[PDB]
């Protein structure tokens, strides 16, 4: 990339194209001054802006290894509450992605798999930095993301309802009813569980999930 | 058309060809393919005024060690047993001791071809392929096998005397450490890189001394197939390693007299105090019995593929896997002559008996050869 | 060359998650008891420095 | 001796008191004379110092340092067939790379170790130097120069102790081969010992399949013969003696499954023993317990080998697990689709005994997917009950996406184009979308073709397909055969049975024709409707409104539902006309696809691809015209050109066509070529019977990273089309097609490439013997 | 309906009657758990219930099930061997 030169010259021009935009340039200066001196001062700045670049390059798993460079390069460091954040923040963006968008098609009752690597460093963060600059929003992904895999959920206790396997329909409700407090998903899981008991003939544990239902009417 | 596959690394040839004495064939005899360019320990000897003469295919020959022509001839290509009808496949070479020529093929088997018509006199199945040819003295047919195991067998039936694992190596490490039975005591060299002495009464292990390093974790050179066949000057053991490293070792103890544990050996004679060998670079030199100190040097076969060294005509005879026969001085290494009789190539020690010296090409075979 | 993004972005995303989607707690009257939240699911509610979306601190 | 000031003369990457620290003495310890030594050793225990001269100004401490870090680069050169990075591993496996201390003393070592892995190739005559090229103010490339000569190969192979089986077979039976001919050239050579281990066992099992209990190998010795290739084997072994499995001795926790157990015990009590079967029937109960809801069936022979009368008695010691193994599953590898697509191709419930084969046909339906990459799963236990295993379904999904186009009109000529687009799993819901259409001058062609395949539960597979042509072959805007055709189809997926799948659909098409080429079939067939126009003119039009029944049936055996290359699998298909249609005919038609491995490890597999139709009238009547048949080019039959397989038919004595063009678009019109003129592309007839023959094989120089999505195959292409109402009157000198004898042949390979949007088909195809009519056109590419 | 063809539905985590000779009214969780292991349901709200109900469904002509839910007291000894069979 760019050879063993003035560090600051590679540093400026990594601020230079993490300024222009150039962020397929913004590496190739962040890279190669820690290529050449990853001893640098700002070479943990030049890390978190490395996730700075990779995020912005879309580079998830480079920012994670470089989130994961930050963490192995400061293992105690007031900047792995951004690694923290940028860690579940790509494993918000590393989760689901399509063009459906402008039609309204939502993916999230596909696998959650980032997304459940996404409420891990959101709440560690939240817990482990939960006074930082990066908690307020990490709460708004983790206030959205409970719902999200409560909405996978919700599309597995949905399909065994068709599927009419009545076991399999209540113990998606039940991790449904087991997770979550506060989903919706899982306020309209509940009857479903509850036709699957008066499937199972539990009618009476049906109507244990009727007063539920009766007590989540509100 | 071939301007594209090429991928080859250099082998260095014969330069040097100098005929200060003219050479020629004492006549030329031929099997048919024998020894092969197909690695085989086969390797006819000759006695009797007879060119015990073979291949691995099956046809034992004897020609006139005169001029070549037959004495008898027999083949004995295999028959069955759980195929049938293969070649004769011979491990071990000729071994003519009395009445028997003694050879062992790979099919374990160690024969007794009766040297008036070459019919097997006896024989005998073997603790595996022959690795050496089989030394055959003392009524004992010992035999460093593939596996290492000192055979003996009584000569006259193959009775087996004893059967006894010598110095054994990781796997066929390619080297002849053939038994020679010195002062009652079957000294052996030995492909593990070791260097032994067993007993020739029964198969009993007088010492083993390690000499240098086999295969395995020091990994060493695989153009050293080892004289390991111990020319044990009456007191001094002189064999190799399986690397080559030369010693000198004590034939009682086996305690080194000296070494010249640098000198990866590929052949050698204790050539009176004058050791004439072959050097890792198939080069010849002529060391001392005391340090293996340089009496003289020949890199005119630098890496060129040579028989063992032999001093018939008065000179050092030598040839290679190339059909090549060179003529070194005994003094330093100059050829005084050079003969290529062949094109197939040799590995046979040439045999410097009944006055002639018979080699076997490997399929441009038996040719007897003088100056 | 022509004048969109010449070789480049204008590629498909996602924002949704700053949205924090409103939860209403699931109650359970007596006998109806089941433990209601188990997992990774706790979230410390801190509102501490930056913002929601993108008004949180970048660097 | 105390220290006022240690002198840290270069470090480059360590830190200044890193390098302190890592010191015995700081600046202000107690000096020792050994500690001053011991600061040369324990800078040196940094590792990343070359030099390390500790000296000292009285006692004010002065360490000249020289170091081994960062290697700047590590180079390769003559690495013909080694990857660098396996040589790189090996410099991995000493601890080397670039970036990192070079220590100039392990230089040798590596070059050692690097000739070790080449002596674990099955080479040896290769060798390494290792360079070292310096580079700014610590930094190293590493120059790895390999001077390869020659690899060992396979030579000879002698089994002593072998007295029961020959060795020529047993050769046979392993891949220790060592012949290619010159004139009989068959197979390949060239050793390497891991096949040894698998040829060992290759001998093992051959002796124990036959009764060879008492066999076993003493031991193997292989040739370290000098040239370093030659590779002879002494194999040394106890043959053994024959045995006979005289009875099985099983119990255990028969889980109440004893006669089923002992179904799988049904013996022959005194046959040649056979350990592998036995093997084999240990597995039968695991998955008859697998199917009976136990995940562990613990079984265990005891081959009682009765050496005395040589026999073989045999205890089988069986421990199942518990029933309900299935508590719930798990699917992984779907960030793009919904978890319920994945799902629907399953047969075991969450809730529910393990049946082992439920997860296997529902991976099979997951591999008869066809949008995945991998098919595989984690059945994951979970820890506690046996009857907690979750599994955790990992799969990797693939792509979707294909254009197709033909070959030029536009941005030179008219706006005139060719289009063809495909989403089948439309952004991950499985909704199957296929799109064409071609808008020229001479054709407005539309088309869509869109499947919810399961609409409902069972696969309602809900395929909608449209089309609306406004076709004209304009000579001006109608001269010659303008047709303006339309209609739809939607069209159902049917369960029948796991793999039988039925098809039925219903047909609209209205053709409205104009101006209609004189040709004698084409018009026998509306003389066959009972409409007889003006055979000299092309003024002459049509208004069909044909409505038919479509029918069809699957059956599917056919594995990778993307990269299929095992298996077999039906597809009947057709239609027939209802009353209420403007003609009353029918069409019958199936195609055949066969999956034969002739290698089992399947880079060869036998493909059989052959397509039959047959379409009549249903009394009466006539099928139409352009439901005829076609092959021939840039298809399953290709190297001719396309629709160059079927019938030939000729123009009546024309006149003008309503504009005939002038000196163009010849119908045995007025402006030459008059008076039953005959044109040679393929008509098509009332039958169809059209095959492709192609063979699987690999592609060695292509990097398997990518080399397994893409197929090479070589074929032959032929078949034949004929009419069964082509008479030979009016097609006297003219050719007649009535014939099966109107073959075709071809050969060729195509090329299967794989890109980011599909694969891309390419083929260079020869055609062989062409029948009447045949145009070729041999470079053909389907996109 | 009018068609006869009908892929099977199945559902087990049922117990046999060799499950239901294993156990008493009596027993606790564990003596059931040693002879029958946990259920693929059990009663999260209320009391130790433990709900083994086969489902199935054949071929166009009706639904199978065998419910057998184990209601052991809060202490898990058993209070109810209570097997629902099919509607």
């Amino acid at each position: 990339e760019v050879p063993d030169n003035p560090p600051n010259e590679i540093y400026a021009t990594a601020q230079q194209k993490l300024q222009d935009g150039n962020w397929r340039q913004a590496i190739t200066q962040l890279e190669a001054l820690d290529n050449r001196y990853p001893f640098g001062p700002y070479s943990q700045q030049v890390q978190l802006d490395l996730i700075y670049a990779y995020y912005k390059n879309a580079d998830l798993p480079l920012a994670q290894a470089a989130i994961d460079r930050f963490i192995r390069l400061n293992p105690t460091h007031p900047n792995i509450d951004y690694v923290m954040y940028m860690r579940g923040l790509t494993n918000m963006a590393l989760d689901d992605s399509a063009l459906q968008g402008f039609f309204g098609v939502d993916r999230s009752d596909r696998d959650p798999q980032h997304a459940r690597a996404a409420f891990s460093d959101f709440s560690k963060l939240v817990r482990g930095y939960p006074n930082s600059q990066y908690t307020t929003d990490a709460t708004k992904r983790l206030v959205f993301l409970k719902d999200r895999l409560a909405k996978y959920e919700y599309s597995v206790a949905e399909y065994y309802t068709e599927r009419g396997a009545w076991v399999a329909v209540v113990n998606r409700v039940e991790g449904m009813l087991r997770d979550y407090p506060d989903t919706q998903a899982t306020r309209d899981a509940l009857p479903l569980m509850e036709n699957a008991y008066r499937q199972m003939q539990m009618n009476a544990q049906a109507e244990k999930v009727a007063k539920i239902i009766a007590a989540n009417s509100s | 058309l071939f301007n594209s596959e090429e991928d080859v690394v250099k082998m260095s040839p014969l330069p040097t060809v100098e005929n200060q004495f003219t050479p020629t064939t004492a006549w030329s005899t031929s099997v048919g393919s024998g020894i092969g360019n197909f690695y085989s320990n086969l390797h006819p000897a000759l006695a009797d005024n007879v060119v015990y003469a073979a291949d691995r295919a099956g046809l034992v020959k004897a020609l006139n060690a005169d001029d070549g022509k037959e004495i008898w001839s027999v083949s004995l290509a295999e028959k069955d047993g759980w195929f049938s009808k293969e070649p004769a496949l011979l491990s071990g070479g000729v071994t003519v001791s009395g009445g028997h020529v003694y050879i062992g093929s790979e099919k374990a088997q160690v024969y007794a071809l009766n040297t008036s018509d070459g019919t097997v006199a006896w024989q005998t199945k073997v603790a595996g392929e022959a690795l050496s040819r089989p030394v055959v003295s003392d009524g004992l047919v010992l035999i460093h096998t593939s596996n290492g195991q000192l055979q003996a067998l009584n000569e006259a039936d193959g009775a087996v005397k004893w059967t006894v694992n010598l110095d054994m190596p990781s796997l066929s490490l390619r080297g002849e450490s053939a038994p020679t039975t010195a002062f009652g005591a079957a000294v052996v060299g030995g492909d593990n890189g070791r260097v032994s002495a067993v007993l020739m009464e029964q198969g009993q292990m007088i010492w083993q001394q390690r000499i240098s390093q086999a295969t395995g974790s020091t990994e060493i050179d695989r153009l050293s197939d080892v004289d390991t066949t111990p020319v044990v000057v009456n007191g001094v053991v002189f064999a190799l390693a399986y690397n080559g490293n030369l010693t000198a070792l004590d034939l009682r103890s086996g305690q080194i007299m000296w070494k010249r544990e640098l000198g990866s050996v590929n052949d050698f004679i204790v050539d009176g105090n004058r050791i004439y060998l072959v050097d890792q670079n198939d080069r010849v030199m002529a060391l001392t019995i005391d340090g293996g100190v340089t009496l003289w040097t020949q890199s005119d076969l630098l890496h060129r593929l040579l028989t063992s060294p032999v001093l018939y005509n008065g000179n050092l005879v030598v040839g290679d896997s190339e059909g090549y026969l060179h003529w070194i001085n005994v003094e330093d290494g100059r050829f005084v002559a050079q003969q290529k009789v062949d094109s197939s190539g040799f590995q046979t020690e040439p045999v410097a008996a009944d006055g002639k010296l018979l080699i076997q090409a490997k399929d441009g075979t038996v040719y007897s050869i003088t100056r | 060359c022509s004048s969109d993004s010449r070789y480049k972005r204008q590629v498909s995303g996602d924002e949704a998650y700053l949205e924090a989607a409103p939860l209403a707690e699931l109650h359970a009257p007596a006998g109806m008891i089941l433990p209601v939240t188990s997992g990774d699911y706790a979230i410390p509610v801190t509102n501490g420095s930056g913002a929601v979306g993108k008004a949180l601190d970048i660097r | 001796f105390v220290v006022k000031d240690i002198h840290f003369e270069g470090l480059q990457r360590v830190a200044v008191g890193a390098a302190l620290l890592s010191m015995p003495v700081r600046t202000g310890d107690t000096v020792n004379d050994e500690d001053i030594s011991n600061t040369i050793r324990a800078l040196f225990a940094t590792g990343n110092f070359e030099d390390v001269r500790v000296l000292r100004d009285g006692d004010t401490l002065l360490v000249q340092v020289k170091e081994r870090p960062t290697i700047a680069s590590i180079t390769f050169s003559g690495n013909k067939s080694v990857k660098d990075d396996m040589l790189k591993q090996n410099l991995e496996a000493s601890g080397v790379r670039v970036g990192e201390s070079l220590d100039r003393t392990t230089i040798a070592d590596i070059e050692k170790g690097l000739e070790d892995f080449y002596y674990s190739v099955g080479k040896y005559s290769a060798s390494v130097k290792a360079v070292v090229t310096p580079l700014p103010r610590n930094r190293v490339d590493l120059k790895l120069v390999f001077q390869e000569g020659v690899s060992a190969e396979i030579q000879q192979i002698n089994i002593v102790g072998n007295h029961a089986f020959t060795t020529d077979e047993l050769i046979s039976h392993f891949q220790l081969r060592d012949e290619v001919p010159w004139w009989n050239v068959v197979g390949d050579r060239k050793y390497q010992k891991q096949k040894l281990a698998g040829d060992l066992e290759t001998l093992r099992s051959y002796y124990l399949d036959r009764g060879y209990a008492r066999f076993n190998i003493d031991s193997t010795q292989v040739s370290l013969t000098p040239d370093k290739k030659g590779i002879y084997v002494t194999v040394n072994i106890t043959e053994g003696d024959q045995y006979k499995l005289s009875g099985v001795e099983v119990s255990g926790n028969l889980a109440g499954h004893s006669a089923e157990i002992e179904q799988l015990t049904k013996i022959e009590p005194g046959e040649l023993y056979n350990g592998t079967k036995v093997t084999k029937m240990e597995d039968d109960i695991k998955k008859l317990l697998g199917r009976y809801g136990y995940a562990y069936p613990r079984v265990q022979s005891m081959p009682e080998i009765n050496d005395a009368d040589k026999t073989v008695k045999l205890r089988v010691n069986v421990d199942a697990g518990n029933r309900f193994y299935v508590r719930k599953i798990r699917f992984e590898g779907n960030d793009t689709s919904k978890d319920a697509v994945l799902r629907r191709e399953m047969r075991q419930m969450e809730g529910a005994w393990l049946g082992s084969d439920l997860v296997d046909q529902g991976k099979e339906r997951l591999n008869r997917l066809g949008f995945f990459e991998t098919v595989d799963t984690d059945t994951q236990r979970v820890p506690g009950s046996p009857d907690q295993v979750d599994v955790v379904y990992k799969v990797k999904e693939r792509n979707t996406g294909s254009f197709n186009f033909g070959i030029g009109y536009g941005t030179e000529s008219g706006v005139s184009f060719q289009a063809g687009v495909q989403q089948d799993n439309w952004l991950g819901t499985g909704y199957a979308v296929g799109i064409n259409g071609t808008k020229n001058d001479y054709q407005t062609y539309a088309e869509l073709s869109v499947t919810n395949p399961y609409f409902t539960v069972d696969g309602v597979s809900l395929g909608g397909r449209l089309f609306y042509n406004d076709f004209q072959a304009d000579d001006a805007d109608l001269s010659d055969y303008t047709n303006k055709s339309y209609g739809t189809d939607v069209t159902l997926g049917f369960p029948i049975n796991e793999y039988n799948s039925l098809r039925a659909g219903l047909g609209y098409v209205h053709n409205s024709l104009s101006n209609m080429q004189p040709q004698v079939a084409m018009w026998r067939y509306l003389y066959s409707m009972g409409e007889h126009p003006s055979t000299s003119d092309q003024d002459n039009s049509f208004k069909t409104d044909d409505f038919t029944f479509n029918y069809g049936w699957t059956y599917n055996k056919l594995d990778r539902g993307y990269f299929p290359t095992d298996g077999s699998r039906v597809n009947l298909t057709g239609k027939v006309t209802i009353p209420g249609s403007d003609n009353e005919y029918y069409k019958v038609t199936l195609d055949t696809a066969t999956y034969v491995p002739i290698d089992d490890d399947h880079k060869w597999v036998v493909l059989g691809r052959t397509r039959w139709g047959y379409g009549d009238g249903l009394g009466g009547k006539e099928m139409p015209f352009y439901e005829n048949f076609y092959a021939g080019g840039s298809s399953t039959v290709r190297g001719f050109q396309s629709n160059t397989i079927g019938p030939k038919a000729v123009y009546f004595p024309h006149q003008a066509s309503n504009y005939d063009p002038d000196y163009d678009y010849e119908c045995a019109t007025q402006d030459g070529a008059k008076d039953l003129c005959k044109s040679d592309d393929a008509v098509g007839g009332n039958a169809m019977a059209v095959a492709s023959l192609e063979f699987i094989t690999p592609t060695p120089f292509i990097s398997d990273k990518y080399a397994n999505s893409v197929r090479t195959s070589f074929f032959w292409d032929m078949g034949t089309v004929w009419d069964t109402n082509w008479d030979s009157s009016q097609y006297s000198g003219y050719p007649d097609y009535s014939d099966p004898s109107n073959i075709r042949m071809s050969a060729g390979i195509a090329l299967q490439w794989m890109s980011p949007l599909g694969p891309l088909v390419f083929s260079y195809a020869q055609p062989f013997k062409k029948y009447d009519g045949d145009k070729a056109e041999q470079f053909q590419f389907n996109i | 309906e009018r068609v006869v063809y009908r892929p099977d539905i199945n559902q087990g985590n049922y117990l046999t009657a060799n499950d239901v000779s294993k156990i008493r009214v009596g027993m606790t969780q564990q003596q059931v758990a040693y002879a029958l292991g946990t259920p693929l349901m059990s009663d999260p709200f209320g009391t130790n219930t433990w709900f083994y109900v086969f489902r199935q469904q054949p071929g166009h002509e009706g639904v199978t099930q065998q419910t057998l839910t184990l209601t052991f007291n809060s202490s898990g000894v058993l209070t109810n061997i209570d097997n629902k069979p099919a509607l």
